[PDB]
């Protein structure tokens, strides 16, 4: 009753980071973060498990840049496991390509192309190939007037080196495997050297789990899809139902990476860790609904710091899921103690975001500017890597002016 | 007035090159005149068509000065006679 | 980790100056400031080394009023040394005047005039003189119908007194030196009694230096141009590259005045002083970019006070480069401990500012109003001179209301 109003809380706009001596330039800063022994990122950015942010396209783009994507749970157990599998199997350089027959018309091909592939190999038991440049000399007509005689095909097992070469020789960008190896397929295997991967070189991916009756079956299929981390995502993780679900999943899958639902106090962070969570996601009402509707909330900087302080007593990790609005907030969120930040609204309108509906272009645009601001902030702070920003950077408290 | 009278000249004088030149030479021509193709002749005098080089050809090469002869299209080379419609 | 959020920070709008007993009127206040033993100002105002603020015109106007101009570095090493030399050679009362020949036309003269001179003496191996009033009786014609017979010329070495007299006698305002001495040239040698000058009576000037590969050559030519102070200007002076550049310049030119790049902590101020800087420029994110992009910043009043406290332990000087928006902020910035303020945005649109592009008129308009407010503030505080404002004026902390 007497300590009812003792606590104080700071948000992003209450603090600024203080410059310190710096021996490193913003570009030479290390942005890698080790969430668990088996979940390492090269940039500390995670796309949220929301149906407006992250499906397989976003998760692949996020992982390609060194981050992580969380497949949302607003889909059936079967679809979500397919989304996870689609990310894990990517960057292999195509066993199931799109196909047509000589009976179809070019109108079928163009629409299959528009829905962004540029080549369609030509029933149940290879005759040709039709591409975009073939469409320039055509007038939907019929697809049998395709590239039928001059067909360059490879064997199944042909190496990428045994390509980028057959292709350069025949000046062709597609190579069917009588499968498919393209030339974008070969070059995207080099364009992303910072790609976050598991120990077998596959792109990492995460999947969202709630606390319902079928989440044990959902986790089962996601684990069977080689998901790298399960995000038990709830509005209040300090509930007993979340704690029990965390423990039941830990005891069933002892080595599975687990991220647990939004909390904002050290006490809740300890409960989630003791239940078996590897990573604690932080953010309770970071004029959002929770504050207006329920009167509940914690200023995010205070939440990050209090939860980070508790989590690193146990050697565990914090994810800052909340009100990041500029690149400078990422620098504050991590310097306050967070190991990685989660984004949703910032990435919701990008090209790799779900649906076609505000358009924001490729998500690489946004992540580049956000990471660029982080690098600039770590330069001012002299932050060698992310632990130095976390453990040593100092803040200055500001009046609102 | 003269610029309009000379607009539609029908190209009788085509801009050409020889396999001796480097691939850079070809990009120069394409980039300078917004041209997408250079026909390659055996010599400056006996202008005899040996090959043709184009941008889609340039795409298939990392920047290189290799002789255009190992770069150009020669085997399935398609021409037409003077006077074809 | 525990002192991560301990520090507090104050900006201009958080504080007000408290009136004290006053024995001096605002007009009898001394505004002189001694930045170094060889860099003294009569007003504590410095125009910033920005390509939108300070070139030779601004530096001359600033020095004429008792301040200082910093020639920006967005030009070649040769141009910048020419800009410095153009300021150092001014107020001599013209060895290289504009010239024409009897073959040219009056249209050539008017345009040479418009680009603000009023007289053009009339090849490689004096025949006439053409002026603005001659143009009233002309019709571009040809320049040979000029003032050709009635030519009043003086010898090289004629004293100003040997003028203001030849001119008053012949009622003419131009006097060629078969060079040029005008009448504005003679009167501007008296109009500016507060002009800040070196020990040889030349207007002081400063030049901007970064930390690149050729800055040692840049400093070499600027020193050869008799620059009074070098401003090593960077976004983060607490970097090791800045410290090394400061030391290398100090060891090469031991008596050269050095102002060092933006810092906002006592620790950085000590580093810059120990590296060899004479004056430390203060201002890191004083909703600017640094705060939004990097999350870094220090409220300027706290920055000035902390850096001033450290600097005067070593007997050195602080320049307040930041968010001054009214004349009252100058009074706060100096009372917080700064010895002089740097301005950029306020002077960017003035007549003496670079280019023709918001127009703000002569820069003497702005500096007069800004200094007028400072004088008024020192009157309220009873501040005899600038040290009394710095060392004795008290502030009151205000809620935002
Ligand atoms: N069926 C499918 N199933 C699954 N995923 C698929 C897919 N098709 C594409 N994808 C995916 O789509 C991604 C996007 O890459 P692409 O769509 O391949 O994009 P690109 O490499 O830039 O091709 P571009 O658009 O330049 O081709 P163009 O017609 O100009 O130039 C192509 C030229 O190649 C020639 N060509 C192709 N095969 C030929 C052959 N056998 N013989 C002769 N010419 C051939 C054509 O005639 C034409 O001139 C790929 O990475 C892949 O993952
Ligand atoms: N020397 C010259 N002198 C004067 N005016 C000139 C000129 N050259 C061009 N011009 C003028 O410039 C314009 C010609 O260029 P544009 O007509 O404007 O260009 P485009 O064909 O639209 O280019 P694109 O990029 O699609 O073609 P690609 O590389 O795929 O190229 C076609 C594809 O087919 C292949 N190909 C072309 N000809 C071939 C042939 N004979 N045999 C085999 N393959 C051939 C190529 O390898 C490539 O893959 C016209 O105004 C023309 O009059
Ligand atoms: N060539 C040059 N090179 C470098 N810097 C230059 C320059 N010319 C000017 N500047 C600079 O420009 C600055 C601006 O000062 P000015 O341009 O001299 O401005 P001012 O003194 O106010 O002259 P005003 O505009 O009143 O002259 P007006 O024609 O009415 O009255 C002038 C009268 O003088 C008479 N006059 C001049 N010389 C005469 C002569 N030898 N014999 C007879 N009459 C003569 C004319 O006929 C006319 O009636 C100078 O301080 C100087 O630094
Ligand atoms: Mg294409
Ligand atoms: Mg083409
Ligand atoms: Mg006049």
């Amino acid at each position: 009753w007497e300590s009812k109003f003792s606590k104080e809380g700071l948000t992003f706009d209450d603090v600024l980071l203080v410059p310190a001596k710096s021996e490193v330039l913003p570009r030479d800063v290390d942005l890698s973060v080790e969430l668990t022994k088996t979940l390492k990122l090269n940039i500390p950015v995670i796309s949220a498990g929301m149906d407006t942010v992250t499906e397989s396209a976003m998760a692949i783009a996020m992982a390609r840049q060194g981050g992580l994507g969380i497949i949302h749970k607003n889909m059936s157990i079967e679809q979500q496991a397919e989304q996870v599998d689609k990310v894990k199997r990517s960057e292999r350089g195509i066993t199931n390509p799109f196909f047509l027959t000589p009976d179809h018309q070019v109108f079928d091909a163009e629409h299959l192309m528009g829905k962004r592939i540029s080549g369609v190999p030509i029933e149940e038991d290879l005759v040709g190939i039709i591409t975009n440049r073939d469409l320039r000399f055509i007038s939907m007509k019929i697809s049998d007037v395709m590239t039928k005689e001059e067909l360059v095909t490879a064997s199944v097992g042909t190496t990428l080196d045994e390509a980028e070469k057959i292709l350069q020789k025949h000046k062709i960008e597609k190579l069917p495997l009588v499968g498919l190896i393209t030339i974008k397929d070969i070059e995207k295997v080099i364009e992303f050297p910072n790609s976050s991967k598991d120990i077998h070189g596959r792109l990492i991916v995460g999947a969202a789990v709630g606390v319902t009756g079928d989440t044990m079956t959902r986790v089962k299929k996601l684990v069977e899809a080689n998901v790298d981390v399960i995000v038990i995502d709830t509005a209040h993780g300090h509930s007993q139902g979340v704690l029990n679900t965390v423990t039941k999943i830990r005891e069933t899958y002892p080595e599975l990476n687990i991220i647990a639902g939004n909390v904002a106090t050290a006490e809740a962070t300890r409960a989630l860790i003791e239940a078996g969570a590897d990573v604690v996601k932080v953010g309770i009402g970071p004029i959002c609904t929770t504050r207006v509707v329920a009167g509940v909330g914690v200023p995010q900087i205070t939440a990050i710091y209090d939860c980070a302080t508790e989590a690193r007593k146990h050697g565990k990790t914090i994810i800052a899921d909340g009100g990041i609005k500029f690149s400078g907030d990422i620098t504050k969120a991590l310097a306050a103690g967070g190991h990685a930040v989660m984004l949703g609204s910032l990435l919701a309108g990008t090209s790799e975001s779900p649906g076609e509906t505000p358009y924001k272009g490729p998500v690489e645009e946004t992540v580049y500017q956000l990471v660029g601001g982080l690098r600039s902030g770590m330069g001012y702070c002299g932050s060698k890597d992310l632990r130095a920003l976390r453990e040593e950077a100092q803040f200055i408290r500001m009046t609102g002016a | 007035v003269d610029k309009v009278k000379r607009s539609e000249r029908g190209i009788t004088n085509p801009f050409f090159l020889t396999p001796d030149h480097q691939v850079f030479d070809a990009e120069h021509l394409m980039g300078k005149y917004r041209i997408s193709g250079v026909p390659i002749v055996n010599n400056e005098e006996d202008q005899k068509l040996v090959g043709i080089i184009t941008n889609r050809d340039l795409r298939f090469i990392a920047d290189y000065s290799m002789k255009i002869s190992d770069v150009m299209t020669k085997e399935e080379l398609v021409t037409a006679s003077v006077g074809t419609t």
